[PDB]
RNA sequence: CAUGAGUAACGAUAAAGAGGGUGAGAAUCCCUCUCGCCGUAAGCCCAAGGGUUCCUACGCAAUGGUCGUCAGCGUAGGGUUAGGCGGGACCUAAGGUGAAGCCGAAAGGCGUAGCCGAAGGGCAGCCGGUUAAUAUUCCGGCCCUUCCCGCAGGUGCGAUGGGGGGACGCUCUAGGCUAGGGGGACCGGAGCCAUGGACGAGCCCGGCCAGAAGCGCAGGGUGGGAGGUAGGCAAAUCCGCCUCCCAACAAGCUCUGCGUGGUGGGGAAGCCCGUACGGGUGACAACCCCCCGAAGCCAGGGAGCCAAGAAAAGCCUCUAAGCACAACCUGCGGGAACCCGUACCGCAAACCGACACAGGUGGGCGGGUGCAAGAGCACUCAGGCGCGCGGGAGAACCCUCGCCAAGGAACUCUGCAAGUUGGCCCCGUAACUUCGGGAGAAGGGGUGCUCCCUGGGGUGAUGAGCCCCGGGGAGCCGCAGUGAACAGGCUCUGGCGACUGUUUACCAAAAACACAGCUCUCUGCGAACUCGUAAGAGGAGGUAUAGGGAGCGACGCUUGCCCGGUGCCGGAAGGUCAAGGGGAGGGGUGCAAGCCCCGAACCGAAGCCCCGGUGAACGGCGGCCGUAACUAUAACGGUCCUAAGGUAGCGAAAUUCCUUGUCGGGUAAGUUCCGACCUGCACGAAAAGCGUAACGACCGGAGCGCUGUCUCGGCGAGGGACC
RNA sequence: AGGGUGAAGCUGGGGUGAGACCCAGUGGAGGCCCGAACCGGUGGGGGAUGCAAACCCCUCGGAUGAGCUGGGGCUAGGAG
RNA sequence: CCCGUGGUUCGUGGAGCCAUGGGGGAAUCUGGGCGGACCACCGCCUAAGGCUAAGUACUCCGGGUGACCGAUAGCGCACC
């Protein structure tokens, strides 16, 4: 009943990464933000395997 | 390898009305063709409405020659390509290579013709416009030389040789006018070669015109949320205008428009 | 922390009953024995994604929707290793990046080139055996892969830049091979008659799989030269253009069948033991014969048809320049080859829905019997189960499902539903028609199984070897003979709409929107628009038979009356006004040259006024009065009014309120629909008008057929309800 | 999966001048027609603190095309 | 200096000075903006380049004090 969720190794892997969040200049900001805001991590970290 | 227009299927159901057209060279194409990308969408936005593609060869044709003004060229013979209005003729070049061009008048494979600074006003040679034997028909004809064949009369059987004046000559085009290029600039001697494909008739819409590629339009589309005109109701709107913020159907365009005077005229008009 | 509540609920009506066992206790664990449901899946398989877990050993207080000495649970320990499988050590598209470059107030926008970037390209192994556990990774048998050192033989060798080349629809499809079905009494084998019978071509089990290449089936992918070799595809013999010969069902070079070296496995019972995961186990085999064959493979076929089907290795082919004496092509010897990957779940209690949620989620025959065909049908093969809370009587009543008679819609807003009906073969088939078709119209009749005479397409002729109907004849038994499961109710008729369709994820199967096809109309390509801060792309490598804005929407007949107002299209003669150019002139300060305002005669851009044009352009198309031997209107009979004043067809309609209009038909009766009439509360051709076959899960009106549906239904089975 | 339909071309036989055009055989096209896997989801029915934040059943339409589908991507939220 | 704009207590005004986007378009100390829109005065300052200290801000981090808090207030957060 696609409820949307099946995740992709690759694909959610993919598109999300630390890399891609230092492009775009508000994934960085964000980054920091959060990073020591917050501490926690990077779900671009959160990735698997 | 000329092609059959009007063998139309028969009764298959709705499959009715349906208008085939067969050339006889029927090779497939040759070495000398690359692809074109998924375009309707692109600059990444998207736009203009239709568009959809379906199956995919893609084309590399010859525009100019001046290139050789000479090399006789022999028929290498018929055939086309998932583009233009009036099919082609691969052409090869007595020094070996060959090249896609044109398809004036029903020619014919082996045909011998060229072009360039003096070819024998045959349709099928061409040559810079100033050897216009005035009140002769071209096509493919470019202004502005170099700037290559410029008004691909498409399946345009037009270019009607009319006149000259000054460093321009004057010529009847498709629509309906007459504009003027500096003679030294060029003509594909002859017309065209496809037409009554235009008369063409297809089945099944949905069937027949997405296979063309191209999907659809749908005006003032009940829910006039945007759709320019009226909706929510039944009626035809009024005011008077068009899908994306509109002027009808019936203003102008051009301007100033250095082009627009600088050389034809006629002014924008038929009447059959 | 209470409450309905110890009632509702346990996740699918695919059922389970026994015996023994282990245990502190076993409906709910283990074996084993009866038994039902899958099987075309509840099969296995790759992959995804999960990422523990898998196993082996202990344990259960938590967790399973109670159990529970069971686990995917808890504790501990051990468990997947591959030059040849896969992915990178290589190729590239879309596509992201981006040295250049164009571009922004900034942050960025765009981006060739080179790169990144794919179960799309390409590449060198298979099978039999061994672990609690992993395998073409381990072992073993068999078969290779490139790269390095050498040597041996052989050469203009020598880029990756030129080229040729790998490369490609769809529909279909001849010919040829295993897979893979299937009968061999055909050979090997452990057994049996229990029961009236048969030990007899009886049952039951099996009768292969891999094998360098050597070789024998099929084909599967073409030219030798020479020369001119005014292109080369810049740089040169390689391609392609011209010419003269040989251009042979040609030798060519790339997968099957045999090979066979040869290895390996080899199952029924059967009975001995482990829980099982299992093992001995018969010589241990017999391992041959014949049948049917594909969408698979050879194969880049072969035909046909358009909507006409991707970019980097490999073979060559030259510079660089080395080579050419130590470069490449080719044998043998020697020596090398790393990085990340497997466990298992894995159409699903481990992947996605917050749950052991009956939802969804990609490709691999899908064993067999029967059915005309077939992944549908019914029973099964292997292989998989028994959904995880139980026992119990079984009343109300909803559920699920079965039977009815008498009548057979009156129920009812609706025949909603449900029943009728349905499998193929022959008899036969309406108004209308775009002569395609409405036909599975419609209405009949058929089939089962026996024996008998009679023709055929298979397979090495053709003789136990099979599939097609034969055909016909006599006859056999049931109420019953697609015998069960797959499986049309039907006819008439009307409004819309063409018909194929999409959607409305969340009611709204269906009109609307599509649309093919109509017309207006827009744009000269550096088109016109659409996004954009330029840059720029788009558009279209298209180029007015083309690319946009549109109202319509096959097709047939047919699209009439007004542009005085509105928009748009055309002409600036003139009236008209911003800035401006501008100077008359007034002005303050100036003792004064002067310095500085205000400044307005006239010239002055579109626009606006004005004049024409103008409907498949907005948008509209009338009001009243009078007269032909009489009794009824109709013709103008002139007028009031405006731009004229609605034609053709059309009408109480998906627009008539007076309306259950009036007639007619249907009918016991009908505001229902069909047909008329037509004083059209308020139709009209282009948001089309009248009509118009086929097609609708269209909406509505008849009527035949059938049927617990209705006159109340009445008993019945399965599930909760209840103990 | 499976089955029926049965155009165009062609081949031959038939009639003029040849020809139209006919008949027959071949053929075996998209529409498709019939109908599973596939894709949609009315028509009626069955849950209301339901197996479920949209289901199960009986049923039904398309069942080669504007078809369905796995993998890889771009457009996006006053924009798509 | 003309208009097109920013500042400033100035929102359009008799509206000054600095400041710039357009077009014009120069003076060396008799120079040239500035007090009074502007004109005649006196007065003022010396423009269209450059450098930096020192006194008010800020709180990551350290120290200390609290008619500032007691585990639902205090940072949410008194400790994997
Ligand atoms: N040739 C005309 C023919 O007859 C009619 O013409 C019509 C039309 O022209 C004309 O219209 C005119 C218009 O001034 C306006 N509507 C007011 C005027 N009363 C009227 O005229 C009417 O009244 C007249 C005097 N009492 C009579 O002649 C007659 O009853 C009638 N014509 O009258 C006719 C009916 O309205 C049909 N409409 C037409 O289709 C057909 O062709």
């Amino acid at each position: 009943m696609k409820r949307t969720w099946q995740p992709n190794r690759r694909k959610r892997a993919k598109t999300h990464g630390f890399r891609a969040r230092m492009r775009t200049p508000g994934g960085r900001k964000v980054l920091k933000r959060r990073r020591q805001k917050g501490r926690w991590r990077l779900t671009p970290a959160v990735r698997k395997r | 390898k000329f092609k059959p227009y009007t063998p139309s299927r028969r009764f298959m159901t709705v499959a009715d009305f349906s208008e085939i057209t067969k050339t006889e060279p029927e090779k497939s194409l040759v070495k000398p063709l690359k692809k074109t990308g998924g375009r309707n969408n692109q600059g990444r936005i998207t736009v203009r409405f239709r568009g959809g593609g379906h199956k995919r060869l893609y084309r590399i044709i010859d525009f100019k020659r001046w290139d050789k003004v000479g090399i006789p060229a022999k028929v290498a013979a018929i055939e086309y390509d998932p583009n233009r209005s009036a099919r082609i003729a691969l052409l090869h070049y007595v020094d070996g290579e060959k090249r896609y061009i044109i398809a004036p008048d029903g020619l014919q494979v082996g045909q011998q013709v060229v072009a360039g600074p003096d070819a024998p006003i045959q349709v099928g040679n061409a040559l810079p416009l100033r050897f216009i034997p005035v009140g002769t028909v071209v096509h493919a004809v470019e202004l502005e030389p170099k700037k290559g064949a410029k008004l691909a009369r498409a399946a345009g059987t037009s270019a009607q040789i009319q006149g000259r004046e000054g460093d321009y000559v004057i010529l009847r085009l498709p629509s309906g006018e007459l504009r003027k290029v500096h003679g030294e600039c060029y003509a594909t001697v002859g017309a065209v070669g496809n037409a009554d494909h235009k008369n063409i008739v297809l089945g099944k819409a949905g069937r027949s015109r997405w296979l063309g590629r191209r999907p659809h339009v749908r005006g003032a589309a009940m829910n006039p949320v945007d759709h320019p005109h009226g909706g929510g109701e039944g009626r035809a709107p009024r005011g008077r205008p068009p899908a994306s913020p509109w002027g009808w159907q019936t203003k102008g365009l051009k301007t100033r428009k250095r082009r627009k005077p600088s050389s034809r005229f006629i002014i924008a008009r038929r009447k059959k």
